[PDB]
């Protein structure tokens, strides 16, 4: 029996159970974007507004049901409307992680007739962050 | 140095036994008839009641530094020898008014009788009496209309009242307990009324039995000119829906409620006699329970001292014994339990086990009901006893007549009737009551019927809670 | 089989020695000293007829319903051994006699009125057996044992608690400063005493507020949760349901009422309050002693117990023993087992007169109070084992040196004997040098060992089986 | 349509197949409290389906273990937690106890992972007072969802818990038992395409929708049809799919399928494939079975969903390349190859009643 | 070694299937009519429908090690083969009261027949008939009245009752169903009735309806002189 | 009169007004577990997560009645049904501290019968932790 450890083991939802993408890896992703006709979007935050807390409840009644902050982030430019490129997005993720190296950054994806964001993950995390371990040492 | 703290274990005596104090008139006074165990000084467990019932506990502790112990201490401060017990005292305790939340006959017991009587240096310990000061009955509503109110709204005077528990206690429907209430009321009852153990039930649920009741009432009502009323019984086991019953009869129009007080309990008691207050509803007081702790005469509670309680958390009518029925109350003390409920002033008096003189300051009074295997040939001993301000009520006695229902409560009313002229014509029912009785019985057919089948009949027994 | 008006014998009708009881039936103990002259089967029968359908004489009324349907039964009577004129009547009450829910309704009927009836001297209600299916018709306990330890965060031990004192007399904010100590030291509760409502030297809010000060500021300082059982007991309902709803809003964790002064009614409604806003309830029994002493008279403890745990209750005082206040280590035991188990099988040597099926309906925590101190630590521990709330008033605010050092005194009492319990060590044999060795390790322990080293409460027993 | 008619003498047997609700009855109904798109954006969860679990035993825990085992499911990677659906509130287990339990679970496994968290707590009652007092708990804990036994609770009941959850936010999983009472056999009763149309209307934010692969039945197309059928605005008609009429929903929120009821990894391939991503994945006995425990149990379904979920992206058939997919991830992932080996042998294919 | 946690799939029968089992008077009974697929056992068909309708999954969970299973479990007690069927049994399972949520048919209901109708490995179940003890019976307020409280309060003794439902099913306005309800209930019937399906509608709502039957019913009761009702 | 510490006098509930258990003292209360036939588990948490604590009751109306953060630790693997060997336990405590140094680890048992948790007591604190005194200096 190995046992998860409970200690600076924070995750970030889609693919964050698996090894770390490699560029190759992410490269197919964008190609799934591409293939479907979704919209490419960028989004990123720094480490204090990363995951989700409760401080904004202080002012409310009983009304908290679903609600959190940090939950949005913050956008780099726009979504990519019309994107067809692959190599276009992958520039882009080298340009928002470039601009911001201490930031937390997610790929995501639009469809715009569900009208939800379609698919995401983590593309970078600040190299100060020690709340997450390797796969290899998740379970001791 | 002065006083300081110092931990241990002392006497009571030292803090709590204080023979020269002068007790002020708003102190609440407690008589004690108590019992102590071999080797303990009356003045030590006389101490150890006013200590535990107060301030006090087994050890010294450092807090009441903080405080004064001297203005909320409560003091034991005068102990007598009982006239013919080798170990028995009656201790007077003085509680300051400071102690007491006002308006709650809970909390003044949870003081005075919440653990003393099981501390292991006592043998035994009853309350015998309570002087309850005006200016703490003065923090009650007390009861919602008191008799003067009562006899005002029903429009009745001149006469004890009569009412009448519908029998079997318990196993009848609503229709046929309805069908029993207009019989008894059409016949000359002024009431009837729920027995103390019907509430709601698998043979009978209580909203079924308020309608059928109310029809009763009120045909009873149309048929004899005169105001009638049936005590339908809000004794629930949560306040929420002894609230509900009070709301339904509120909502028929109907002019009475009861409670057991006792099993019900204070808390619940005084909602509900608030609540009738404010709502126009008399309220009937039975007293359920009362002989599991005010029969003996070596330890409880006297009922004089239930009784006190009741007429503070509030009752229009009130359970008060019949001497001469099947339950237990000797004569000279039913009337000490009449006048302590009706009167505005009772004063001390030692051979009515009376022990302190009792003021109500206006608080209403409260109707004494004679009830309990009583029957025909009681009633001069009855009117005699409790004059004209009680309701006599007879059960078995109307729903035990072999005619049926209406003509028991009329063989009920003419008894009373013929009493009542009798005592107002100048006649001793003391001496000349069986002659009364006899010429209604030759007048009244239906009189004639409940005399014949009840004569032998008489519950005399060896009284147990004797003075 | 028709109406004949007059008055005949109750035993023609309600004593009936041939009858089989049911399992849904209510059975009664009763112990009846009748007068002279009357026969004990008159007696029982009488008894079992005014508690259930019966009067003084016959009724017409009878005939419209079924009596062999709803008639309570005086089924077997036994005489008492070494006494003249002591019976014991054994009574079964339809089901169908009940309201359900209602503690209330269930006394009302069984003591309402038998006790008074001039044709006994005396009569003492021993024991109820209470069925399963009218078991299930009450809300019972808010929590019980096992939730109040899981809502708590506290196994393994005993629970310790504590009276603040005087009685009467402290302010709000000397109330909230004696409990912030006492709790700090290392009692898990502290207690309002029973009379301790609302009153002019301090009122009912004001002490709340502080007292909640005082848990909190305990709570943080010890990292263990605290509480203060806050007396909801008051003079009508609605100023008791006041104050519960003051407590939620405070977030605390406990409130108490005293069951027999407040009464049945207000005791369900309060428990149904618990349940629903997840207040622990602690229950004190004031008053019960007016009842319960005399063994020829009232209505004994189990009984009143018995009639706690369906009302509702998370905690219920239980005596014991070694204390100021009557109850002999046996019949504790009894009290104990019934208010916690799910099953007591009859043991009329432990006055147990009937098998008592729970149904599952949850356990009351027995509080063991009065006069107790360090000295009775192992007695304690023996008798109640860890599920009890063991509660040292005096024993606390008495210490020389303060309340902080009295609460340290206690836990530290309560730890060594249930460590030494849990090494297999027999606490009713040197459960003396236990709490001696803890006594020679412990300061504040010591301090508490020399002053109540000589204090015993040793009396003769009135309420013996 | 079947009050009454199922009884006639004159009648053998008698099916409701199917109901074409018009849109402008369809524009009557408040519906689903929030749907499939409010719902992953409230939760903030996106590109990969949901991941439960049915706390087990079904009844007989304390409410301390309850929560204890909710939080030991949450902190492994499961999105959601749920009541049995005949937990309710008994002598073991009172409800108010387990909502507060289980909020301390949901709250700690929330901290402890950093991705929103919920059980669903269910408000299933005896009477609607009762059902609303459960429901108002919820909303005062702040937690996310709540959960309702619509056939067993009734459509009366559940429309009034749907506006409830609407007017305060909470999300509102909808359990189906007592269904199969109903729509098991071909010639008798209401096929499950209906009573999944009445349950959209009546509102809900989940639905089970059945498994193909797991212990209950409900064949693959049929299952199909029922997804479909609650999340798409527009279903033509499709005899061959057993859709005897084209359902205009009308913007009426699509309803979230949840696929429950003998499930373990070795099935996540066949899962996805059949769902896509909007759908629950509920892994009762397959997490609490877990030899070592509940949160690496939660691990192995994360790891099994995750992996097929890139493998899908990354265009690979889950239909021929499914088993290829778990056995790379079970080499992987110890927590996952625990899993596999426990469960390899286990199937459920057995002879259909509810055939088309 | 005692028995511990052992991962993995066992037969419902090795803990579900007790023929030893002697029932409680506090036990909920089921009778099921169960029809097993081929290749399944009468034993481990009746020990799951036991297992999925209390306390059981398809695979061993660790969890049943901090209760007691022994108190808890659904229990397949008897198993009896049906008169002139090959392959249909009464399946008899006990339920410890424990199970169920006080006054709760809702509840009672989701556990018997929750989700055990739906199991791939039986081909058919009919629930006959439950044994309601007196103990959990209790737990129910039931019947608002009852038939004695019922002839009570109409006043009606010695004969059925009669009634009438309103025709057409739907379709009537509100003054016509009055109209209808009263010429019914004035020629001798003690009833009428809304059909099943009318409830609130465009051709007719609700309150108009009420209101127009309420006129109806005690233009009938004046007429006749006998209680009416709709 | 000697005072009792408010600062830095943290307790653990359950024996932690005793001397620290010696190897021999757990032993005993091993022992115990096992003559009584309960199951042995093994609980923990970091410093951050030890204590009691109200932070969840933001998101809440007026509910907190008996609610806290932090009762709940993290699992040791499972409980230790069937165990009847006191080795075996002593075992896991040295492999569970062994792989959280830094953890709060406590020692509890269950009983199924009563279904509650019958025993409990702290094992090992980090060493980094100050907020507890030794014995001697409990009171001042
Ligand atoms: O239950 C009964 O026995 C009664 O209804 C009387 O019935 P009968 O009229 O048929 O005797 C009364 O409640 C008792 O008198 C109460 O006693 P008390 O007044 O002493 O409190
Ligand atoms: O008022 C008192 O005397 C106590 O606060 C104890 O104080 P000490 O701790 O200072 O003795 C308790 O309420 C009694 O023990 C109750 O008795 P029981 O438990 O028998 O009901
Ligand atoms: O009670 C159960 O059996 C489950 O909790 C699954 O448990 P496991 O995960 O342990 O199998 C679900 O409620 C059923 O799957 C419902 O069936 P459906 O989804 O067909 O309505
Ligand atoms: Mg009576
Ligand atoms: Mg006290
Ligand atoms: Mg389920
Ligand atoms: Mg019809």
């Amino acid at each position: 029996m190995m046992v998860w450890t409970p200690v600076n083991n924070k995750m970030f939802e889609t693919f964050s159970y698996l090894p770390p993408l490699t560029d190759e890896q992410i490269a197919a992703q964008v190609d799934y974007i591409v293939a479907n006709g979704w919209i490419p979007c960028l989004e990123f935050a720094e480490a204090d507004k990363a995951y989700v807390s409760n401080e904004s409840a202080i002012r409310f009644g009983s009304v908290s049901c679903l609600y959190y902050d940090n939950r949005y982030w913050t956008m780099w430019k726009l979504p990519m409307f019309g994107c067809r490129d692959p190599m276009q997005v992958l520039r882009e993720i080298v340009a928002c992680t470039k601009a911001f190296p201490d930031a937390y950054v997610r790929l995501v994806a639009f469809d715009n007739q569900k009208q939800v964001q379609i698919m995401g993950f983590l593309v970078q995390r600040p190299k100060t962050a020690r709340d997450f371990q390797p796969a290899n040492k998740r379970s001791v | 140095a002065g006083a300081g703290f110092k931990a241990g274990v002392k006497d009571y005596r030292l803090t709590y036994y204080t023979p020269d104090y002068v007790v002020r008139d708003t102190d609440i006074l407690a008589a004690f008839r108590m019992t102590p165990q071999p080797g303990v000084p009356p003045e030590e467990c006389g101490a150890a009641v006013a200590a535990e019932s107060s301030t006090g506990t087994w050890t010294t502790v450092w807090t009441d530094g903080l405080t004064s112990l001297d203005r909320y201490k409560g003091r034991c401060y005068d102990i007598e020898p009982v006239p013919g017990e080798d170990n028995q005292y009656i201790a007077y305790v003085a509680y300051p008014i400071d102690l007491f939340e006002e308006g709650s006959v809970t909390n003044m017991f949870t003081s005075i009788v919440g653990n003393v009587f099981g501390f292991k240096a006592l043998r035994a310990l009853r309350l015998e009496d309570l002087r309850i000061p005006p200016a703490y009955v003065k923090t009650f509503v007390g009861p919602p209309h008191g008799i003067q109110v009562e006899r005002d709204k029903l429009n009745k005077y001149g006469r004890g009242l009569l009412g009448c528990t519908i029998k079997p206690k318990l196993g009848l429907s609503a229709k046929n307990y309805g069908r029993a209430v207009y019989e008894c009321l059409r016949g000359g009852l002024d009431f009837t009324k729920d027995d103390e153990n019907v509430n709601s039930q698998p043979f009978m649920r209580w909203r079924d039995r308020f309608l059928f009741v109310a029809e009763a009432i009120y045909k009873a009502q149309a048929e004899t000119g005169e105001v009638k009323g049936h005590y339908l019984n809000a004794t629930a086991g949560t306040c929420e829906e002894m609230m509900k019953r009070a709301v339904c009869a509120k909502e028929l129009g109907v002019p009475i409620i009861m409670h057991d007080y006792l099993t019900g309990g204070f808390t619940a008691n005084t909602s509900l006699a608030i609540y009738c207050r404010d709502n126009g509803l008399l309220l009937h007081i039975h007293r359920a329970m009362h002989a599991v702790i005010d029969r003996q005469r070596n330890h409880g509670i006297h009922f004089r001292v239930l009784a006190k309680a009741l007429r503070m958390s509030g009752g229009d009518h009130l359970h008060s014994g019949t001497a001469v029925g099947k339950l237990e109350g000797e004569r000279e003390v039913t009337l000490s339990f009449v006048d302590l409920m009706r009167d505005d002033y009772v004063e001390k008096d030692r051979s009515r086990g009376i022990y302190f003189t009792q003021d109500w300051c206006s608080m209403p009074g409260v109707m004494p009901v004679a009830s309990g295997g009583i029957h025909v040939w009681h009633m001069p001993a009855l009117v005699e006893i409790f004059g004209d301000d009680a309701c006599l009520q007879f059960g078995g006695g109307t729903l035990g007549h072999p005619w049926g229902n209406a003509p028991g409560a009329a063989a009920n009313r003419v008894a009373l009737e013929a009493c009542t002229q009798a005592r107002n014509e100048g006649r001793d029912l003391a001496r000349e009551g069986g002659d009364v009785i006899r010429s209604a019985c030759k007048w009244s057919p239906e009189l004639a019927a409940a005399c014949e089948v009840w004569k032998e009949i008489k519950f005399e027994f060896d009284t147990i809670d004797k003075l």
